[PDB]
């Protein structure tokens, strides 16, 4: 390697270290709520009483930093030294320095976790030893003063180049320029792994997962030309989502329904991938307004997807699955809903599936039908399938009621039915 | 600007490794 | 601090540090000659010479 | 002649007897030449002659 | 009939919808803040229908 | 058939003929032993520069290639080759009728397979000695035991132990005691390739499906098992550098990494060789190195590398994905006519059948650059008639050259087939 | 004698001891048999000191020959300090809807 590399390798690994006044001035100075001056003029007993007093009163908040108030807001927490202490003993300061900025992602608007936070700054320089997990941390506040501020201290890791070039200007960063960010492929599986501990740590908010999903849509937008950037960039978006489903939050499961439905319309997946999603929605279903929108994205999955086996019926399990999460009079006001959204392919097979499976509802068949506006080649596959069952099963009245009604709503289309398979 | 994703030459450095004529020895 | 730089090129390199204990020289045995602070990794001053 | 195009669905155009265009194509800008649909109903081909490629 | 009138009655029975370019959902942004997931997620299926 | 005026020299522009190398070490120089038909060449790895080449042909093809420190076992019709330096030293008759079909070595002991499932073990005659020379025994896997030998490994830490590998199961012969003292389980997938992993006492088995099992001897148990379908599994390498990174190459010519830690693909590579020349044939880690070389069957020899991450923290879950080193190549045909660049005699333009012209240098292999065809725009600046998408020209029936003035006008003709005219190239 | 506690608080306090906050950071944590056997395997017995890579893998200065059950645990100790034994094959192993049949046709399907 040229020796300009490895002295910037050694400068990179001796960064936190002052060996002058100069550099200990400048490490020093950068902080986040006084400026140059007064930063380099106030010591850290200052610092740590403004400290004490902000974490006591988020602790009076939530009873959560009374831990950190045990271990990392200590006087041995003034007296300590980051390089001093071996790596061990660093590895779990950076675990504890994830913990702790996880938890305060929550409260940016709050003067009091300001101040906790400038402590931990000016005293841990995690805007120098652990950057990633504090922009990862406040992304979500790329519009307040606390971030243009963050964006000037701070040294920018590779992955942030965007906001490189908007350090130390006046204007917060774009919402385009936020787009660029999560458009690089790398950047997404940073923050998959950063959602991944949010989720199995249980912390997640609206505000973040709402910039969150917003931005991944927007990412997919941007990205609606190029299918194998698409192809490549399915499994991360859509691990995202399946774990996003494996949360218990209403808010985590509304936003996997909104990426599931952007992608699904965005891009045509498989059959047995669109199955799979609505398998695991089904599954992890539990509240009332995430049965609703999982409801409309079923319809929106299964209006995308079009192809040989269309409106084939849906499997055993995922049909019993439906059945069980989901009722005949819901299904039906859905149908009764103004809106009326375009339930073509899902009702089609929703129909076909239950004709095959239970032969009991048929009353319930027959609202569905009289209720949604069908499609011909939709009412030529129920009309097969239904030429098939009455051979099968015993003759029943309210099916050649069905027939009836057929007869009232194209007759002809039976007459060729039956023509091709029958008298 | 973008996130750089420069190149770099490779340097294949010393490789330790096992030993066969170490696992196959003579009988008693 | 106790650092390993590999620089393969030249030949046999002769190491002086300061007084101070802060800055390093090295000499290669044919051009390279590097005075470098080394601690805060800044390079002073590179000198290459075929002699 | 304005390059435009209005593109109408006859189910509704047929009851609706003074119908809105389901689309209004304007990728030209010299007037239209052949209007020549797919086969199966699928492509629409709209050709000028005025310019070449168009 | 046969399986031409099949796969033409299946393409007439298709229907269109609206399609996803690259510059539809860039209002989210300005309309993100103070909200709730619920809304949220009404806008995005009514930009969508 | 010897002549008195001319000798075979060796073979201009091939790397690999479809036989998997076999990469080895001397301290520092990596080197990758490649057959090519009835001569092997030895490559760097370091540079792909040629380091050795066969002087002697074999009568026939070579069918095994293997390769420990400073030899190289070759395989062809009935015979086992030991040369240094591509210089043969012994032959090794077998005393058989069959054709060798696999081979490794492993201490004192090379262990050949013959394809009607016979199996020869031979011993060094000194624990000091360089090569197996002594025949030591011979043994045979009748059908009741397996199918057709598929591989031969040795695992690591197993004194005197031979893992053959079948197409049904998993045998280990002790060759001191020249016993079958344990076969495994049976597999309903027809076994293809084998590779024994860094870790202890556990091999990796690709099969016909989409099937990589990780198989323990101790236990003798299916300790993991990855499912990629619609594929048959064509090579296995493992990441020695330091992270549980699993390279399966399928036969469709494709490459998959997958990290064996969180149970993730983290990328694949399409079509890094050529499909219909049976794709990618083998693909390896270097031994401690980020650095993968793949060979095909399609006279291609490339190598990829890794970067480090850009993630200060995460690393392994942001990895990078992998960037495109350094390769060589030929013809995927044979030539169809062949010129002399210089009165140098440095470089040889030479067109083939498939649709391709190459200029290979003569004197290290390393600049084999195919001619580009990238067309010129015209001094009128008009429009050319032609299709949306690139295609390579017809093959080349007739080449004319002159070195009179080069690098200041076009000077050389080409001559297409079935085409009403003859294209010009800039040399 | 031992210390008091209130002046071991003090001792803490004047000397500038860590070790309670190094404990707490070290305790701190997110709260929210084998198939086959060998007979001559087992009798085998190879010498030690006949070369150096041997001598490397030996204990005892006047131990000169040792059996092949101790040798090949001996040689798998050295295998495992080339090559550091890694969790996905140490602690993992195979052996109403789900919840990730999505993420098991994502790792089927490219």
């Amino acid at each position: 390697s040229s020796l300009s590399d490895q002295l910037a390798q050694v400068a990179s690994n001796n960064a936190t270290v002052a060996l002058d006044r100069k550099r200990r001035q400048k490490l020093h100075s950068a902080s986040l709520i006084y400026n140059s001056k007064t930063a380099a003029t106030q010591d850290y007993d200052f610092i740590f009483e403004n400290a004490s007093k902000a974490l006591e009163e988020l602790s009076q908040i939530e009873p959560k930093f009374a831990i950190f108030s045990r271990t990392l807001f200590s006087e041995s927490s003034i007296s300590l030294d980051r390089n001093v202490q071996t790596k061990e003993e660093i590895k779990d300061l950076d675990n504890a320095i994830n913990a702790y900025l996880l938890l305060a992602s929550s409260k940016w608007y709050l003067a009091p976790t300001l101040h906790a936070t400038e402590w931990l700054v000016r005293r841990f320089q995690i805007h120098v030893k652990n950057t990633e997990m504090l922009l990862l941390s406040t992304l979500n506040y790329y519009q307040t003063p606390v971030f243009k501020r963050i964006l000037s201290i701070i040294k920018l890791p590779p992955l942030f180049n965007c906001l490189s070039n908007f350090v130390r200007s006046e204007k917060p960063p774009t919402a385009l320029t936020m787009i660029k960010l999560f458009n690089d492929m790398d950047f997404l599986k940073l923050y998959t792994s950063y959602l991944d501990q949010c989720i199995k740590h249980n912390a997640t908010y609206t505000n973040q997962l709402l910039f969150t999903t917003c931005c991944f849509i927007n990412v997919v937008a941007f990205n609606s030309n190029n299918d194998e950037k698409l192809n490549q960039l399915v499994p991360i978006l859509l691990e995202i989502s399946a774990k996003l489903l494996a949360s218990k939050s209403k808010d985590c499961q509304i936003a996997a329904h909104t990426i599931l439905v952007v992608f699904a319309t965005a891009l045509p997946l498989k059959k047995t991938i669109i199955l799979a999603a609505m398998e695991t929605i089904l599954s992890n279903l539990d509240a009332k307004e995430a049965k609703h929108s999982a409801l409309l994205t079923i319809c929106k999955l299964f209006q995308t997807l079009k192809g040989q086996g269309n409106v084939d019926q849906l499997p055993s399990k995922i049909f019993k699955l439906f059945d069980s999460k989901f009722d005949t009079v819901s299904i039906l006001t859905f149908l009764d809903k103004e809106d009326k959204p375009v339930c073509d392919k899902f009702i089609t097979s929703y129909t076909r599936s239950i004709a095959r499976y239970d032969r009991s509802k048929l009353n319930i068949i027959l609202s569905l039908l009289k209720k949604i506006r069908l499609e011909r080649y939709e009412v030529r596959l129920i009309i097969t399938d239904l030429i098939y069952l009455s051979e099968i099963l015993e003759d029943k009245s309210q099916l050649v009621e069905l027939f009836e009604y057929f007869i009232s709503i194209n007759e002809d289309l039976v007459l060729k039915c039956l023509k091709s398979l029958g008298l | 600007p973008k996130v750089v994703r420069e190149a770099k030459k490779v340097e294949m450095t010393e490789a330790r490794a096992y030993n066969a004529d170490a696992d196959t020895a003579k009988a008693a | 601090k106790a650092l390993d730089l590999s620089l393969k090129e030249f030949g046999p390199y002769h190491i002086k540090y300061a007084k101070n204990g802060t800055h390093l020289l090295i000499t290669g045995r044919k051009g390279h000659v590097a005075s470098m602070d080394w601690r805060k990794g800044q390079l002073r001053a590179e000198l290459f010479l075929n002699e | 002649e304005s390059g435009f195009v209005n593109l109408y669905d006859r189910n509704n155009a047929m009851t609706s007897s003074t119908p809105t265009p389901v689309a209004a194509l304007d990728q030209l800008t010299t007037t239209i030449s052949n209007l020549q649909f797919s086969p199966d109903g699928q492509i629409l081909c709209m050709a000028s002659r005025a310019v070449k490629d168009a | 009939e046969d399986e031409e009138d099949i796969a033409l009655e299946f393409i007439n029975g298709e229907k269109k919808d609206k399609l996803v370019n690259m510059n539809s959902f860039t209002s989210m942004f300005d309309n993100i803040q103070n909200v709730q997931m619920d809304t949220f997620f009404d806008r995005v299926m009514k930009v969508l229908t | 058939k010897n002549s008195k005026i001319f000798s075979p020299f060796r073979i201009i522009g091939n790397v690999s003929n479809g036989v998997p190398f076999a990469t080895g070490t001397l301290g520092s120089t990596f080197y990758i032993v490649t057959c090519v038909g009835k001569t092997f060449q030895i490559y760097d790895a370091n540079t792909l520069h040629l380091l050795f080449v066969s002087e002697k042909e074999t009568p026939s093809s070579i069918v095994a290639l293997s390769a420990h420190f400073h030899y190289v076992y070759a395989a062809y019709e009935n015979k086992v080759g030991i040369y240094k330096r591509g210089i043969e030293e012994h032959l090794l008759e077998l005393e058989t009728d069959a054709n060798v079909e696999h081979l490794c070595i492993f201490g004192d002991y090379l262990c050949a397979s013959t394809d009607d499932n016979s199996i020869f073990i031979y011993k060094k005659s000194d624990p000091q000695d360089k090569y197996p020379s002594e025949f030591y025994t011979k043994l045979t896997v009748t059908e009741i035991q397996g199918g057709e030998i598929v591989s031969l490994q040795h695992l690591a830490t197993y004194l005197n132990k031979l893992t053959v590998v079948t197409k049904s199961n998993v045998l280990l012969f002790n060759v001191r005691t020249g016993k079958l003292v344990f076969t495994s389980n049976e597999f309903p997938d027809q076994i293809t390739t084998a590779e024994p992993a860094p870790v202890l006492d556990i091999i990796a088995l690709g099969t016909v499906t989409g099937e990589v099992i990780m198989f323990n001897m101790r236990k003798g148990k299916r300790i993991r098992t990855i499912k990629i379908p619609q594929s048959r599994i064509s090579s296995l390498s493992f990441r020695t550098d330091g992270s549980s990174h699993l390279s399966v190459g399928t036969s469709s010519g494709d490459l998959i990494f997958y990290d064996l830690d969180r149970r993730s693909r983290i990328h694949v590579l399409k079509n890094i060789h050529r499909e219909s020349y049976g794709g990618v044939t083998q693909a390896t880690f270097l031994n401690g190195q980020p650095i993968i070389v793949t060979s095909g069957g399609d006279n291609s020899l490339k190598e990829y590398v890794f970067d480090p991450s850009l993630s200060q923290g995460s690393g392994d879950v942001v990895v990078q994905p992998p960037r495109y080193l350094r390769s060589r190549g030929g013809h995927s045909q044979p030539p169809s006519y062949i010129a002399f660049a210089d009165s140098q005699s440095h470089f040889m333009l030479s067109a083939s059948k498939d649709r391709s012209l190459w200029s290979f240098s003569l004197r290290k292999d390393a600049q084999s650059q195919e001619m580009s065809q990238r067309l010129h725009k015209k001094q009128d600046g008009g429009r050319v008639g032609g299709s949306t998408i690139k295609s390579k020209f017809p093959e080349i029936v007739a080449l004319a050259i002159e070195n009179a003035r080069i690098g200041e006008w076009e000077n050389i003709i080409t001559a297409h087939k079935d085409e009403k005219f003859a294209r010009t190239w800039d040399m | 004698p031992p210390p008091d506690e209130e002046e071991q608080l003090l001792a803490k306090f004047v000397f500038g001891d860590t070790t309670d906050l190094q404990e707490n950071l070290a305790k701190f944590n997110a709260d929210f048999e084998a198939a086959w056997i060998d007979s001559d395997d087992e009798k085998i017995k190879v010498p030690i000191l006949v070369t150096n890579k041997t001598k490397k893998l030996r204990t005892s200065y006047n131990e000169s020959k040792i059996n092949g059950v101790h040798y090949i645990n001996r040689l798998r100790s050295q295998f495992e300090k080339i090559y550091p034994r890694p969790k996905w094959v140490d602690d993992e192993s195979d052996s109403n809807g789900d919840i990730n049949a999505l993420t098991k046709i994502l790792s089927t399907t490219y």
